[PDB]
């Protein structure tokens, strides 16, 4: 081939290889450098107007990022975009937004209910029959009593950095932009120790730290959430005769296969911005501010706000707050330094960073929210139909997760049921209908599998799966004739 | 930034 054409480098015409297939050119010296040999992380790939390979910057200065000429653009450096709308949420859009932010409505008592601590969160979540008939969100002021184990104030993300790693690499969001990109920890610390000056906001909220030995052990779940979570069901963290019961029957599931979103750590920049939408899956969430400062914006998971949502969503236009077009369905509750935001099912909500913060939250499915879970499927589905998404954004294994929760834990309960009396109604009524809503979906899954073939990769065979089902009706309608009997 | 992808 031909030299010029040669990183860089990693001195190779073909990296190993994510570097995808993409170099980068020195407008200096004009040699080619993968993008993974140009000593930029992605978060850098398109802010450079002239960029300087290493080689080259101290003889050469550093390199020069576009002029900020269109501040209430995505494309905010694009000079054809300035005669274009104000986008939701560009700087402009960010900064004018703050300054009327506060004349959003409060919750009513049916939509939020603000508890002092755990101990009346308790109470008052049995009063309304628990995570089963979880409906509405809660503010807890003081964690005391919800059994969450977190970091003890002071603990701030300069622990964070050293617990996880300078080098380690987390999903953040570039405001501004409204897009996301690939950065160092150590690379978000230095900007967010510069507080004087930030040119662009970043706030991280995809750090999933489950798998840090060290991390997952300094802030936890609430207990409750911790009980009646799926994931958790499924892979149990157990150990000895217990973990080794577990694999003596098909119960065992690959930790390649979990869904890592229980644990997730988020830091963000004042004045970071996150736009309006609902926790993939349907999935309920616990948030914790360590420190700093969160305001959320939400609205109920009802069919009107569904609707207004999913065009919302699927609509091109990008200058229409959701708000403005929710009909008065959008609240405003704020969350300070110390307390818990405990969100169920369904909620779409936006939230805006007043203040550097810091915050450990969770994402997690359970029985109670069956409905509502599978409901937001259908809206994620039909919102996809449209507009192009990657996969990251939506619950990792959702439908396998239901395959393993079907047959390892509601059918087997079924089961033992059916072998001695029994009517599920007098002890696990809740379990039973969960089964039939579980079985119900399940059913249009296979369906449309067997009218269009399974999907790409992996993982359950259509076979397997065929069998599941038939030993699910069999000991459903089993249990069926023995409610008819009583 | 001057870019390209193979
Ligand atoms: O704090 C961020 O800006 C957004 N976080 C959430 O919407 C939460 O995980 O439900
Ligand atoms: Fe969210
Ligand atoms: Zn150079
Ligand atoms: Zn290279």
């Amino acid at each position: 081939p031909k030299e010029s054409d040669r990183c860089g480098g990693c001195g190779k015409f073909t990296h190993e290889d994510k570097n995808d297939f993409q170099w980068i050119g020195c407008d200096s010296c004009q040699t080619w450098y993968h993008f993974l040999c140009s000593g930029l992380e992605q978060f850098e790939y398109y802010l450079y107007e002239k960029f300087f390979c290493p080689k080259c910057v101290p003889h050469t200065g550093h390199s020069i990022r576009y002029k900020v000429v269109a501040p209430h653009r995505y494309r905010w450096y694009s000079p054809n975009e300035k005669h274009l709308g104000i986008e939701v949420g560009s700087k402009t859009w960010i900064e004018d937004f703050i300054t009327r932010e506060n004349t959003v409505p409060s919750p009513t008592d049916d939509e939020v209910c603000i508890v002092e601590d755990g101990y009346e969160f308790r109470r008052e979540f049995e009063k309304l029959g628990g995570a089963d008939n979880w409906g509405k969100v809660f503010m807890v002021k003081d964690m005391d009593g919800l059994n969450m184990t977190m970091p003890k104030p002071g603990f701030d993300l300069e622990d964070v950095v050293k617990i996880m790693g300078s080098d380690y690499e987390v999903d953040t969001i570039d405001v501004y932009n409204q897009s996301t990109y690939s950065m160092k920890l150590d690379t978000f610390r230095k900007l967010f120790r510069d507080t004087k000056n930030r040119p662009l906001l970043y706030n991280f909220l995809s750090l999933e730290f489950s798998d840090n030995n060290e991390m997952k052990e300094i802030a936890k779940p609430p207990r409750f959430v911790q009980e009646i979570s799926m994931v958790n069901r499924l892979w149990p963290d157990v150990s000895g005769a217990e973990y080794i019961k577990l694999l003596q029957r098909e119960e065992y599931l690959p930790e390649d296969q979990r869904p890592k979103v229980e644990q997730f750590c988020l830091a963000g920049m004042a004045g970071s911005y996150t736009d309006f939408h609902v926790d993939f899956g349907g999935s309920s969430v616990y948030y914790h501010i360590l420190k700093g400062e969160k305001i959320f914006y939400i609205a109920a998971p009802t069919e009107q706000n569904f609707a207004a949502y999913q065009a919302h969503e699927t609509s091109p236009d990008t200058t229409t707050w959701f708000g403005d077009i929710a009909n008065g369905a959008v609240k405003r509750v704020v969350i300070k330094e110390g307390q818990t935001l405990l969100i169920p099912a369904g909620w779409i909500h936006a939230v805006l960073t007043p203040v550097d913060s810091l915050v450990f939250g969770g994402n997690f499915l359970h029985l109670g929210n069956l409905e509502m879970q599978m409901r937001v499927y259908h809206l994620e589905n039909a919102i996809r139909k449209e507009i192009r998404s990657e996969e990251k954004f939506y619950f990792p294994n959702f439908e396998l997760l239901h395959w393993m929760y079907m047959r390892n834990v509601l059918l087997e309960k079924i089961t033992e049921a059916n072998q001695e009396g029994s009517d599920m109604r007098e002890q696990e009524k809740n379990i039973w209908t969960a089964s039939q809503i579980m079985k119900a979906e399940m059913e249009r899954w296979m369906d449309r599998e067997l009218r269009l073939g399974p999907e790409k990769n992996a993982i359950l065979p259509t076979d397997d799966k065929n069998k599941i089902m038939i030993s699910v009706r069999k000991q459903i309608e089993i249990q069926t004739k023995i409610q008819n009997a009583k | 930034a001057r870019t390209k992808q193979t």
